[PDB]
């Protein structure tokens, strides 16, 4: 045989402690050195001037702060969306100044996630399994990639994505329901249903197949050590469960079939999650929620207020407090 | 530099040479193995993955 | 005529249709 | 028993809800269109919601004496 | 910074071409049912 | 002895309509700024 | 009966249209019955948007969507972009609700009536979903019609009439293009650049003479492409590594139209030479700088200097310097500083904005549109309201701009959804595993311990 | 407005563009006709 | 036997639907509940006690009807209709707020009635009672919020409101004035929520792509016979994808299924702890020591900084509206704001 061939076989063997796969040629790469660019960002990087009006903010933990309030700074205004690599700035220095690793590391990560959805594809491909899992994981990177790419982009200016840390997740969320008015967005309603549906059945589902346990151990013993790696048991008992699912609520409402049980709750969080992150896409082009503001009158023409208008009040206090040092016009647009 | 519109964004020899020296040094290690490939109206099939050898 | 699934029904059924009938005459209500 | 399968298709069930239910639709709509449920439930009509006297909103202040305060507030 | 500029390439087009002429030898046959 | 496909495009046109009432209501009336 | 039902080939009610992969017959008349109804949609909306048209406002205060493409292909439209008749729109309506009905004709019969299978009385018109050749064939034959199309479109833009141009010297009006550029330096680097902020990949087109020359050299490839893909057959290094089933060129098919369609939405939001801002309204960025341009205009008339004025962060309220140099404009819209408009070009130096010009050289006509594109932003909700979100119900606008980027970009992302998916379930099925796992043979029992 | 040899006919095409759904409600209703086989 | 005996056998024959004994304090109670609110959304108003409309006879949608709380003069009253506040006469009762208590009221015994259903079915059946520690949970949730928020604090009108509209008020209420989302509870539960969403679609996912070949057609639906004695997927080729993939991975199948049961639960139960504590005033405001340092140096900024401006502004721009029974009048000289708009 041939040396290629020989580093072919060696890729795609499945004997390995991890796979690697030709898709793992990407990912390792990018991953690796995202990680070491966000450790040493977070623990020690200067301050960076995110506005663009040379007023710099601090982020890291040798500068005075924790882990709750540290952060990976966006890059600045006076950019744009324009690329910033290493070798276009004058120094090092300047490179930080301006907000550099939030764009090498946003950039390395989407490509490295991109490629873990192929790499799991792949050995789903080579295990002699069903392709259906990456599709499953699409929808966490689809919201991924819809804030920190998107959202940019639509707004055209790097320094509104989401900053890499915990506070400033808050203060992207706060802004975000300041502008756009999320909470009134069908979109956002389907995610929020999607995950509260998903907790409830990830909670039912472990009670009843829990509850339905046969009796192996006594009483001395966890549970758990009756299972034996490899024993053949269907995930339930038929009888009590179903009896007891069709009890608790109308008969007609029982899932007797696996294939449809386990097809809904796959199906359920990954639409929510869809939706959301499309919700968000198209809130990046001005796209907003419902407007019912000032929509109910008496019969002289007075306005009666009602919830949607607190709502309002809310959002102008935000607003009007936002980046207070960036607005020279009257309209935020 | 950062708004002018070159081609891949080229801006020296070098990096055109570099790029050519990885590109050619993948497709000799590829060639070693899948170099003697031919054309002949006998070593094509008929379905859906290619299992004749190489 | 008196079993449980009468009652329910009817208890859930009643009220929702005159609901349903209050809503459609609010609808043409104009100040 | 008799489950609802074949109970949507005796004509005797079509007959006696085609006689029942538009008495109670038509009787929510006078209901509505009386104006009878602005008096049942104290809902402020659309002329109501400011008088020639009271130009701002009725808010009640005490606990015990909500009674006279809202009899007040509504029309004297 | 050239320098710099220099070796990113190198890298990147490495680890592309590894991907690129990885996938073209011949992949569909990679599986159990060979 | 409705087939059990026709009972509910009844069923299907009457909450469609009532949907439609309640969008243009919506959209005309109270509320309507 | 035999075909149509679950015993004989699987595939449930809900998924019944994958019944007619091997049956070439009753595949041609869905096609055509699709194309039908794609052409009678066209039609349909053409008409109905010509029935509400009010010759007063402009065609961005209307929701109008397909009246803009006939007017910039310039059918019916004058100096400035006003709307001179209707006419021309109500016959392309017309026609194309007559062809739909001879189509769905066509689509009903070949998918009712015809035979099941084409390879059996007309050979010419027969595949087999793994001969190489005939699908080479076909997509060389339909490949040419692709060129004969965009050589069209090169032939109305150079001499049956012209196309609409908003950098005209003297306004927007309809030109012949008689210069189209054809060095392959410039088209090709157009297309092989960058895609970030200031280069904008293809987007970025900005004179007709480029987009001309383009759809010349497109239909220029795509013909010799398709005879060349007719001739031939594909060659070692193709046959092994793609896998040769139908569903697989569906997936192939859904990943190239999914990227078409992002590319399509990223036009609309960002270009204003294929979409004059006369027709569809201003862009993003175009919003903000006619808010800077006329609060710039007022504070000078009231007898500032707008050069030196200060702002809170002593950065410059008016006018700063780009990180590369160049005068633009201040304040918050320091991002936007790649815009290139009809209306701000006259103004413009070799090193950016001129402070002679804008002192003393800014007419009422400039004035008027920035006053019009400020206050027409592409900023709305749901409901059809328009402006911020802390705004009150006044009025009842949402730029075309807005709708079609969200929802060809709505679209774009579920179809790539399409390619993994189908994708996927081809490369399983080729293989020969998407059942399940083989209980006698599991593979994973043959395997080395990890 | 449409041209006044047409103006008579504006109601029929207040409705074409949205008879493309109704095909889509039409797939269902026949596959439901001849009972979901 | 006796009556006693008579009446046991016959609430826990086989029906439609299950009695029990439970029965008697779930189905009034919840039914009442249900009732209330829809009559509530329909033809009560809120303009005597918030100064809104908030129902459909008004010109309410289904996104802006509520039941809103009672008026603030009445602190801590029960609200009962026979009380010294409305002293029968239905019609005051409803303009003074007392449709809220009702609800809330009837509804947590309704609660408490479901948990002891779910005790008795699984007596009755004869398994273990792990669907009744998991309901417990979000019965923690609501009688935390709904019942001791307001307990804690004036009156019942600081209480969410049964609405769409009015949760999200009470979420950008309780972010102004509190800082709720830098407290380390609603931290956890945020983190439970979203595992519990994951574990639900990564083994559905899993479980629904390693099914064994035990039919013929592609419609795998149709080859799992109601009940058999063999697993329908092969657990030893999950094991190997995910560990292989991830790094490490499940080996048995009941602390899985624990582990989905815990997750969530534990989420809740944790977020209740922390809205306990800010019932009391007892939140998670300021850091100190970053207060001081930008106190003393004004060139020291955070994300920090900024969260507490943004409250800063909407406490000032809120109050006004929100509470109108405190006379607040802010001239515009007095309300925080930033430059230009
Ligand atoms: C291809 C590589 C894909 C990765 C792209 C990421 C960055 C895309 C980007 O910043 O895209 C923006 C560019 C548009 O570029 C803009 O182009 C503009 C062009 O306008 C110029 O030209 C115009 C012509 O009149 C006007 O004159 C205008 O005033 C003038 O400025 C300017 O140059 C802007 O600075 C520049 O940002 O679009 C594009 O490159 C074209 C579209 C690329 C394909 C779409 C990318 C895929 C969608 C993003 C990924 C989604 C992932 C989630 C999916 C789930
Ligand atoms: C199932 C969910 C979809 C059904 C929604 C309910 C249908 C009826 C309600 C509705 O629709 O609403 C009723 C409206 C008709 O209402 C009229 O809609 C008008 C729309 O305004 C338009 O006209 C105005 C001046 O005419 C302005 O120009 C404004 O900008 C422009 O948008 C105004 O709001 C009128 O006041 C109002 O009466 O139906 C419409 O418009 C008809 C169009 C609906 C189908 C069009 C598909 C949506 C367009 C694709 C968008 C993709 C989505 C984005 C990506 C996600
Ligand atoms: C664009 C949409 C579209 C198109 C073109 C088709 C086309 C087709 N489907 Mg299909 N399908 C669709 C959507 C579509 N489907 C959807 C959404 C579903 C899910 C509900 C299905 C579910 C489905 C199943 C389950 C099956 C098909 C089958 C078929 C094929 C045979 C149908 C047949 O025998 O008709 C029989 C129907 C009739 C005789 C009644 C309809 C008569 C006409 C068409 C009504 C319309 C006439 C028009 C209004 C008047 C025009 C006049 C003109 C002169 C202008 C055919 C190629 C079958 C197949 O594979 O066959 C091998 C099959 O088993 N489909
Ligand atoms: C892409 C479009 C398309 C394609 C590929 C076909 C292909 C075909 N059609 Mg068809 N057809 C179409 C659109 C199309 N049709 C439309 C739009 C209509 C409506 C006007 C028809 C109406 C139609 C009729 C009425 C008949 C066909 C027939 C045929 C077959 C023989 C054609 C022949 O001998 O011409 C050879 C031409 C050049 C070599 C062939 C499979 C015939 C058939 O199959 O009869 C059994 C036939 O009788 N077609
Ligand atoms: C819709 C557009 C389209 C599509 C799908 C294809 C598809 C294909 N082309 Mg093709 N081609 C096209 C347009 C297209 N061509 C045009 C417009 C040109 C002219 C520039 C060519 C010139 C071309 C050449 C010169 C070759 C291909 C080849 C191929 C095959 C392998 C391509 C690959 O894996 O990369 C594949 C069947 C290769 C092949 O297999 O040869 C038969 C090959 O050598 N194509
Ligand atoms: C299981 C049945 C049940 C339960 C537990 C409750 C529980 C409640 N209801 Mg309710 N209610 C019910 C059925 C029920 N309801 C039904 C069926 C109706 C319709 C007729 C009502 C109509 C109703 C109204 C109209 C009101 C309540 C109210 C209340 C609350 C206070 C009641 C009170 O003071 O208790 C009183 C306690 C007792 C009566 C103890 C019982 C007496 C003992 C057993 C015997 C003593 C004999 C003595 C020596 C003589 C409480 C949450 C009030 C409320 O929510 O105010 C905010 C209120 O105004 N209920
Ligand atoms: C489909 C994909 C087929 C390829 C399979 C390989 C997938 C590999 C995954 C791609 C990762 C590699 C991306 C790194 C390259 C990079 O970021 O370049 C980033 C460079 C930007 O280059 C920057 O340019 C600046 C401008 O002056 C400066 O010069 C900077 O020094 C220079 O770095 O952009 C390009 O090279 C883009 C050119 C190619 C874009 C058009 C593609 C042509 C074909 C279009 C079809 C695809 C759409
Ligand atoms: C006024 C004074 C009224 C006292 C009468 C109670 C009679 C119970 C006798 C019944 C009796 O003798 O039989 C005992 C009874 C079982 O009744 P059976 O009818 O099955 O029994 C018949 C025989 O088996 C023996 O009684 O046991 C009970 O469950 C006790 C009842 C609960 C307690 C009920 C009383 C508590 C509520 C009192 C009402 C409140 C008043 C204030
Ligand atoms: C018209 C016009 C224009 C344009 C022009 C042109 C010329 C264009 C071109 C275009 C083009 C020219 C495009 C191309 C593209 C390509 C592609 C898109 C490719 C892809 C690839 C692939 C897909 C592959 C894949 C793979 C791999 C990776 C390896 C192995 C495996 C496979 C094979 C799968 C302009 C702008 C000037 C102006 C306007 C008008
Ligand atoms: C409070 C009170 C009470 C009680 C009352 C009651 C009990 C009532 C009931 C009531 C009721 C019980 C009512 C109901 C109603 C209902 C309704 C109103 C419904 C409606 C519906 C709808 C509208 C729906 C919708 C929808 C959906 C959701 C989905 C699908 C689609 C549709 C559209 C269908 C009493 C007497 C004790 C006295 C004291 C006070
Ligand atoms: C153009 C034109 C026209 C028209 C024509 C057309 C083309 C039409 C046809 C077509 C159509 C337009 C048809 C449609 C129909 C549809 C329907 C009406 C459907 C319904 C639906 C439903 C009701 C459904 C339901 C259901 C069922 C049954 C079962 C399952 C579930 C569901 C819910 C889905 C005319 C004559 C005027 C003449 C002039 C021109
Ligand atoms: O960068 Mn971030 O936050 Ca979107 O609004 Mn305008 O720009 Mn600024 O202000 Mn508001
Ligand atoms: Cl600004
Ligand atoms: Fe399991």
């Amino acid at each position: 045989v041939s040396l290629w061939e020989r580093f072919c076989a060696w890729i795609t063997s499945t004997e390995n402690r991890l796979y690697i796969g030709w898709f793992g040629c990407l990912m390792f790469p990018t991953l690796l050195t995202a990680t070491s660019c966000f450790i040493i960002a977070f623990i020690a990087a200067p301050p960076v001037d995110i506005d663009g009006i040379r007023e710099p903010v601090a982020g890291s933990l040798l500068y005075g702060n924790n882990i709750i309030s540290g952060a990976v700074i966006p890059s600045s205004n006076a950019i744009g969306m324009h690329f910033y690599p290493i070798w276009e700035a004058a120094s090092v220095d300047e490179w930080l100044y301006n907000g550099g690793p939030y764009q090498l590391i946003v950039l390395h990560f989407l490509l490295g996630v991109a490629s873990y959805m192929g790499r799991e594809w792949e050995l789903s491909y080579r295990l002699g399994m069903r392709p259906w899992i990456f599709v499953a994981f699409s929808a966490p990177v689809a919201a991924a990639s819809a804030v920190f790419l998107v959202y940019p982009i639509g707004q055209g200016s790097f320094s509104d994505g989401m900053p890499l840390g915990i506070s400033g997740t808050f203060n992207f969320m706060l802004v975000f329901q300041a502008e756009h008015n999320i909470l009134m967005h069908p979109f956002h309603m389907a995610g929020v249903a999607g995950v509260f549906g998903g907790s409830l059945f990830s909670a039912m589902h472990g009670s009843l197949v829990t509850s339905s346990l046969i009796r192996e151990t006594t009483e001395n013993e966890s549970t758990n050590y009756g299972y034996k790696f490899g024993q053949e048991e269907e995930t339930y008992n038929i009888v009590a469960a179903h009896g007891y699912f069709g009890r608790l609520i109308f008969q007609y409402a029982s899932f007797n079939n696996s294939r449809a049980l386990h097809f809904f709750l796959a199906l359920w969080p990954v639409l929510g999650i869809w939706l959301t992150a499309m919700g968000i896409s198209t809130m990046a082009f001005n796209l907003n929620g419902f407007n019912f503001n000032q929509s109910v009158v008496d019969s002289q023409g007075r306005v009666i207020n009602t919830w949607a208008d607190i709502i309002n009040r809310a959002d102008l206090g935000m607003e009007v407090m936002h980046e207070r040092n960036a607005h020279n016009f009257p309209l935020d647009l | 530099t950062e708004g002018t519109n070159e081609w891949f964004g080229v801006d020296d020899i070098r990096v055109l040479a570099v790029l050519f020296i990885g590109h050619y040094f993948i497709l000799s290690l590829w060639l070693g193995q899948y170099g003697n490939a031919t054309e002949d109206d006998d070593a094509d099939f008929f379905g859906e993955i290619d299992y004749t050898g190489s | 005529i008196f079993t449980f699934r009468w009652l329910a029904v009817h208890g859930l059924a009643i009220p929702t249709v005159f609901f349903l009938g209050g809503i459609t005459a609010m609808q043409f209500i104009q100040r | 028993e008799r489950p609802f399968s074949d109970i949507i298709t005796s004509v005797r069930y079509w007959i006696i809800h085609t006689i029942t239910i538009p008495s109670l639709f038509v009787s929510g709509w006078l209901f509505i269109s009386t104006g009878l449920a602005y008096d049942v439930f104290g809902t402020p009509r659309p002329n109501e919601y400011f008088t020639q006297d009271r130009q701002q909103v009725p808010l009640v202040n005490d606990r015990f004496s909500a009674k006279q305060e809202l009899e007040d507030l509504t029309k004297g | 910074m050239l320098t710099l500029k220099i070796l990113v390439y190198t890298t990147v087009i490495f680890f592309v071409s590894l991907f690129i002429f990885g996938f073209l030898s011949s992949d569909p046959s990679r599986n159990p049912n060979r | 002895r409705v087939p059990l496909w026709l009972v509910g495009l009844v069923g299907g046109f009457a909450v469609i309509t009532i949907v439609s009432l309640f969008i243009y209501g919506s959209y005309s009336g109270l509320g309507s700024s | 009966i035999a075909g149509r039902d679950i015993e004989s080939t699987g595939f449930a009610w809900w998924s019944g249209n994958a019944r007619l992969i091997n049956v070439s017959g009753k595949l041609l008349g869905a096609h055509v019955a699709h194309a039908g109804l794609m052409v009678f949609w066209a039609g349909a909306m053409i008409l109905f948007e010509v029935s509400h048209f009010v010759p007063e406002k402009p065609l961005y205060e209307q929701g109008f969507i397909c009246m803009q493409h006939l007017a910039t292909l310039g059918y019916g439209i004058g100096p400035g972009g006003e709307i001179t008749s209707t006419v021309p729109y109500f016959a392309v309506g017309v026609i194309h609700l007559i062809s739909s009905a001879v189509l769905g004709f066509g689509g009903i019969y070949h998918s009712l009536l015809g035979p099941d299978t084409l390879e059996e009385s007309f050979p010419f018109f027969g595949y087999d979903w793994r001969d190489k050749n005939k699908m080479t064939t076909i997509l060389g034959i339909h490949l040419c019609l692709l060129g004969l199309g965009a050589l069209l479109l090169v032939a109305k833009a150079m001499y049956l009439g012209g196309v609409y141009d908003t950098w005209a010297p003297g306004g927007g009006d309809v030109r012949y293009i008689t210069t189209p550029t054809l060095n392959p330096i410039v088209i090709f680097g157009y297309v092989f650049r960058s895609p970030f902020g200031g280069d904008g990949w293809v987007v970025s087109v900005n004179n007709m003479e480029d987009l001309v020359g383009g759809h010349i050299w497109v239909g220029i490839l795509c013909i010799v492409g398709g005879v060349w893909h007719i001739f031939t057959k594909p060659f070692s290094w193709a046959r092994r590594a793609f896998v040769w089933s139908g569903e697989a060129y569906l997936s192939y098919s859904l990943a190239a139209i999914s990227l078409m369609g992002f590319t399509a939405s990223l036009y609309a939001w960002y270009n204003n030479t294929a979409y004059p801002s006369e027709l569809y309204g201003p862009t993003g960025p175009e919003a903000s700088q006619s808010q800077a341009f006329t609060f710039l205009v007022r504070d000078q008339r009231l007898g500032a200097n707008v050069s030196s004025a200060q702002g809170p962060t002593g950065l410059g309220k008016y006018l700063m310097r780009s990180p590369s140099g160049e005068i633009i404009f201040g304040g918050e819209t320091m991002r936007f500083w790649d815009l290139r408009a009809p209306w701000v070009e006259p103004l413009r130096g070799p090193n950016g904005l001129d402070i002679n010009k804008i002192k003393n050289d800014i007419q009422p006509w400039q004035e008027r549109r920035a006053a019009e594109y400020m206050t027409h932003a592409p900023l709305g909700s749901l409901n059809s309201v328009g402006g911020v979100a802390t705004e009150i119900n006044s009025v009842n606008y949402v730029s075309p701009r807005s709708w079609l980027c969200c929802s060809h970009f709505f679209l774009g992302f579920f179809f790539l959804i399409g390619h993994w998916w189908h994708s996927g379930r081809a490369r399983a099925a080729a293989a020969g595993f998407e059942k399940g796992i083989n209980r006698a043979n599991e593979p994973v029992l043959s395997m080395r311990p990890i | 407005r449409l041209p006044e040899a047409y103006v008579v006919f504006s109601p029929l095409v207040d409705v074409f563009p949205v008879i493309p759904v109704f095909f889509l409600l039409l797939a269902f209703v026949w596959q439901a006709a001849v009972g979901f086989r | 036997r006796g009556l006693f005996d008579l009446v046991d056998d016959w609430l826990k024959r086989d029906r439609f639907v299950f009695v029990g004994w439970s029965g008697i304090l779930l189905f009034p109670t919840a039914y009442l509940a249900a009732g209330g609110w829809f009559t509530g959304t329909t033809f009560v108003t809120s303009w005597y006690t918030h100064g809104l409309a908030s129902s459909y006879l008004e010109g309410c949608n289904f996104l802006t009807a509520a039941v809103s709380t009672p008026a603030n003069s009445m602190g801590h009253s029960l609200l009962l209709l026979w009380g010294p506040e409305a002293q029968g006469d239905f019609t005051r009762w409803c303009q003074i707020g007392g449709l809220w208590a009702f609800i809330a009221l009837h509804g947590a015994f309704g609660l408490i009635g479901f948990c002891l259903r779910q005790f008795e079915i699984a007596r009755l059946v004869g398994i273990r009672p792990y669907n009744a520690i998991a309901f417990s949970g979000p019965i923690a949730v609501f009688v935390s919020v709904f019942l001791l928020y307001p307990l804690g604090q004036a009156s019942w009108f600081f209480a969410p409101s049964f609405g769409v509209a009015a949760i999200f008020r009470f979420l950008l209420f309780l972010q102004g004035f509190h800082n709720w989302t830098l407290n380390p509870f609603h931290m956890m539960g945020v983190a439970g929520i979203l595992g519990g969403a994951l574990l639900c679609a990564i083994h559905g996912a899993t479980v629904e792509n390693t099914l064994f070949e035990d039919g013929d057609a592609a419609n795998t639906f149709r080859a799992f016979t109601p009940t058999q004695s063999e697993e329908t997927y092969s657990m030893v080729t999950a094991n190997r994808f995910w560990s292989q993939i991830f790094g490490v991975a499940f080996s048995n199948k009941r602390w899985l299924h624990f582990f989905m049961l815990f997750v969530p639960v534990a989420g809740l139960w944790t977020s209740s702890i922390g809205i306990v504590g800010l019932a009391l005033n007892l939140r998670a405001y300021d850091f100190v020591s970053q207060e001081l340092r930008a106190a003393e140096d004004p060139e020291f900024e955070t994300f920090y900084t900024k969260n507490i401006l943004l409250n800063e502004g909407i406490r000032s721009w809120m109050a006004a509206q929100d509470q109108p029974h405190e006379n607040f009048v802010f001239p515009e000289e007095v309300l925080p704001r930033g430059n230009a708009l």
